[PDB]
């Protein structure tokens, strides 16, 4: 079993110049659709965003 | 000096977005093409590449200038200021011009305002092979162009008398197939937008069987005659019997594999699976009918003497004349 | 003469090693349409083990009935085989080692 | 059989700022006929218009949508023949005598051996789907059996 990360942030700002964070609470801010698995051998089972 | 002068007059008070007679008349196109090569044709996605020099000529009335110099020799530099047709190649996967060093173009434009703009193209152009006769097979794949949106009554080509020339042929990465001749060919289609004038460039290709037949005919061939071999081998040798014929049997199949490892997945029998399968069936029959002999034995003896003896000449004669029956039938298309 | 199975199956099975080995090396060679040297090689090489195996085809025939002629093809076929693939060898070698 | 379909949506307009719609409505695709699939066929299309209705608004929609029927006569004849064949000659261990042993035995693990080859090459060839499948099944099955 896997946990395949998906990080983004700013190239270039640091975190004095640029904050992000989710518009939402932290796991109501990634949302894969119901029909959203395109995988043949594994199961995506659920997300964890931080 | 002067023929800054020349340029600058000729593109001021120009429009590149009217194609030349915009009202008038439709705009006559002549089209040569120089095959620098025609690269492999993998039957696998039914496509086949080649390299050609195209040339597009025609007539406008709005460069037309008059000095000492009666022909204006640019890069590509000026391409981008003109009209030029929107020629598109309707059997094209994916075509790519040239960009090094410098862009592959070419323009030039004579006194009386005829210009000619030639081009260095690499199309990967798509022929659905149908490969019935394999590998005894023999195709007429297109290049087809027209414009992409002006109409018949808008933009006209035509070929011209050595419009379409081969280079040297040998140096042209063909590997199965062999190139036999070609063909120029003018049609008028009808589309959602209008009626287009779609010139083609038929080009004629069989296939080579050196591959084939050292690769499936021989080797299936010779497993099927050694097969035969069991008829020979006394009856009493059952275990050296039953493992000639069974191993035999794992020849055939890993033949048979290969086999249709090259094509694609058609759903038709292909006359080279056709013997394939004919020969593993042969195998197939010889090691049944040891099998049913050996059962025989026990039970009639002088009932399974003569079928060794029957066997012997109808596997052979059987085979031969479906081998005949296959190689005349098959070369006669 | 008598391991009728033992030999049957030399024959057989070096045929099924002999077509494995051709595979894999016109594998390895791109798809071309004409016969290469090492195309060449194979041949002759599938072709000489063919003859093996029809010439324990032959000799088992006729063993049990004509020993004496059973022997002394076998003894033939002993001493020429092996002649014949040395000097194929050396011509092939000499010829595609010249040029 | 494979419903693929093909979706067209406006990015930004909604549909109180533009409308798609099929020009013709059953004759605005066309060339559906003509194609010619090595290993599939289609059987049947449809267009679709609809406006699909997202929490800022409804967007237009389009949809073409093809069934393809994926052909046959392709994998029996080199999956599914093979495999009987195989089985049959399995089979003939039956016909043959008890007291041969030597052959008895030969015959049935070399079918194995074929059954097995037959397996590892369908593998290597067939398209590599990492989920079980009927024709997996049938594979096993004949396995099975030898
Ligand atoms: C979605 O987004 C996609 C990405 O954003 C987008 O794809 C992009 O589309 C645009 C528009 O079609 C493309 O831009 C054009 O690209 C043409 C070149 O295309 C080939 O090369 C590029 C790479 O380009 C380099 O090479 C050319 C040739 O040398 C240079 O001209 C380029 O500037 C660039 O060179 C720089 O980089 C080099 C290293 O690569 C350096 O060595 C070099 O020094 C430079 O620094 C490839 O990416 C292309 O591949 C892709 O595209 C082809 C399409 O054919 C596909 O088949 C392929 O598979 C790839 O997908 C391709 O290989 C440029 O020629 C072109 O520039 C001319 O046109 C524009 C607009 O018309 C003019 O403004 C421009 O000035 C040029 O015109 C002048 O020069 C031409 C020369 O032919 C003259 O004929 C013309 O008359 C004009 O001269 C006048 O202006 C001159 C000024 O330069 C002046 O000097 C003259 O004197 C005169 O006044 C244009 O830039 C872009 O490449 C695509 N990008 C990619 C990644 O594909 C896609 O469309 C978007 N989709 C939608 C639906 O929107
Ligand atoms: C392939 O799949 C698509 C979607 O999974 C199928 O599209 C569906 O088609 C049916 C029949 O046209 C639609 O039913 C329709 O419902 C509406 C109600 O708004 C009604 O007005 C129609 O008369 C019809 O009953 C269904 O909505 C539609 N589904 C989607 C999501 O668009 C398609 O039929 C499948 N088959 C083919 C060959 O494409
Ligand atoms: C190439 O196309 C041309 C024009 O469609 C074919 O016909 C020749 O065209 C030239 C230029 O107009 C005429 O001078 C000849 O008299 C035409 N010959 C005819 C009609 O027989 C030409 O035959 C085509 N050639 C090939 C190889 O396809």
């Amino acid at each position: 079993a896997h946990a395949c990360p998906l990080k983004f942030g700013s190239y270039a700002y640091t975190r004095a110049e640029v904050v992000y964070e989710w518009t939402r609470e932290p796991a109501r801010s990634v949302v894969v659709a119901e029909d959203g698995s395109r995988l043949n051998q594994y199961d995506l089972l659920g997300q964890t965003v931080d | 000096g002067d023929v800054t002068v020349i340029l600058n007059n000729l593109l001021e008070g120009y429009d590149n977005k009217l194609r030349p007679d915009i009202g008038v008349k439709p705009t006559l196109i002549h089209t040569d093409m120089y095959v620098n090569s025609i690269g492999p044709v993998n039957a696998i996605n039914m496509e086949y590449t080649i390299d050609i020099f195209f040339a597009q000529t025609w007539y406008d009335r709005r460069l037309k200038f008059n000095s000492t110099i009666k022909v204006l020799r640019l890069n590509s530099n000026m391409v981008g200021k003109i009209w030029i047709p929107d020629t598109f190649f309707r059997n094209s996967k994916k075509a790519d011009a040239h960009w090094i060093t410098t862009p592959n173009r070419m323009l030039r434009i004579w006194n009386d305002g005829r210009v000619l703009y030639t081009l260095r193209l690499t199309i990967d152009a798509e022929c659905q092979l149908q490969l019935h006769n394999f590998p005894m097979d023999e195709h007429s794949c297109p290049l087809e162009f027209s414009s992409y949106g002006y109409p018949r009554e808008e933009i006209v080509y035509q070929w011209k008398r050595s419009s379409v020339e081969v280079g040297d042929t040998r140096s042209w990465r063909l590997y199965q197939f062999s190139f036999v001749g070609l063909r120029n060919t003018t049609e008028v289609v009808k589309t959602t937008s209008g009626d287009y004038v779609v010139m083609s460039v038929y080009f004629d290709l069989s296939r080579r069987m050196g591959y084939f037949t050292i690769q499936t005919y021989i080797p299936c061939t010779l497993i099927v005659v050694l097969s035969w071999v069991s008829f020979w081998i006394n009856k009493d040798a059952v275990p050296a019997r039953t493992s000639l014929g069974i191993t035999t049997v794992l020849t055939m199949t890993t033949l048979s594999t290969i086999a249709r490892k090259s094509l694609p997945k058609v759903s038709y029998v292909t006359a080279m699976d056709l013997f394939v399968s004919v020969c593993f069936i042969f195998v197939f029959s010889a090691l049944v009918e040891y099998g049913t002999l050996h059962y025989f034995v026990s039970s009639q003896p002088a009932r399974a003497a003569k079928m060794d003896s029957y066997a012997r000449i109808f596997f052979p004669t059987a085979f031969c004349l479906f081998n005949l029956v296959y190689w005349v039938s098959y070369l006669y298309l | 003469r008598e391991s009728v199975p033992a030999r049957t199956v030399f024959g057989v099975t070096t045929v099924l090693t002999m077509t494995t080995l051709s595979i894999s090396a016109r594998n390895s060679l791109p798809k071309v349409a004409y016969a290469t040297a090492m195309d060449w090689f194979i041949a002759v090489c599938y072709a000489f083990v063919f003859s093996a195996l029809i010439e324990f085809a032959t000799v088992n025939y006729f063993t049990k009935s004509q020993p004496a002629r059973a022997a002394k093809i076998d003894r033939l076929s002993r001493i020429a085989f092996p002649l014949l693939f040395g000097i194929f060898n050396l011509v092939y070698w000499a010829t595609y080692l010249n040029r | 059989e494979q419903n693929c379909t093909l979706e067209i949506e406006s990015y930004g307009y909604t549909t109180d700022d533009i409308e798609f719609y099929w020009r013709g409505d059953d004759n605005a695709v066309t060339g559906v006929t003509k194609i010619e699939l090595p290993q599939f066929s289609i059987v049947d299309y449809k267009l679709i218009t609809k406006k699909v209705v997202f929490s800022t608004g409804s967007y237009p929609r389009l949809s073409l949508s093809f069934k393809l029927k994926r052909n046959i006569g392709y994998f029996i004849l080199q999956t599914y023949m093979p495999s009987i064949l195989i089985t049959i000659l399995s089979w003939v261990s039956f016909w043959i005598n008890y007291d041969a042993s030597a052959a008895r035995v030969a015959l049935g693990i070399t079918t194995v051996l074929t059954m097995t080859t037959i397996n590892t090459h369908l593998r290597e060839t067939l398209p590599k789907i990492p989920y079980v499948k009927a024709i997996d099944m049938y594979l096993m099955g004949c396995f099975v059996f030898v």
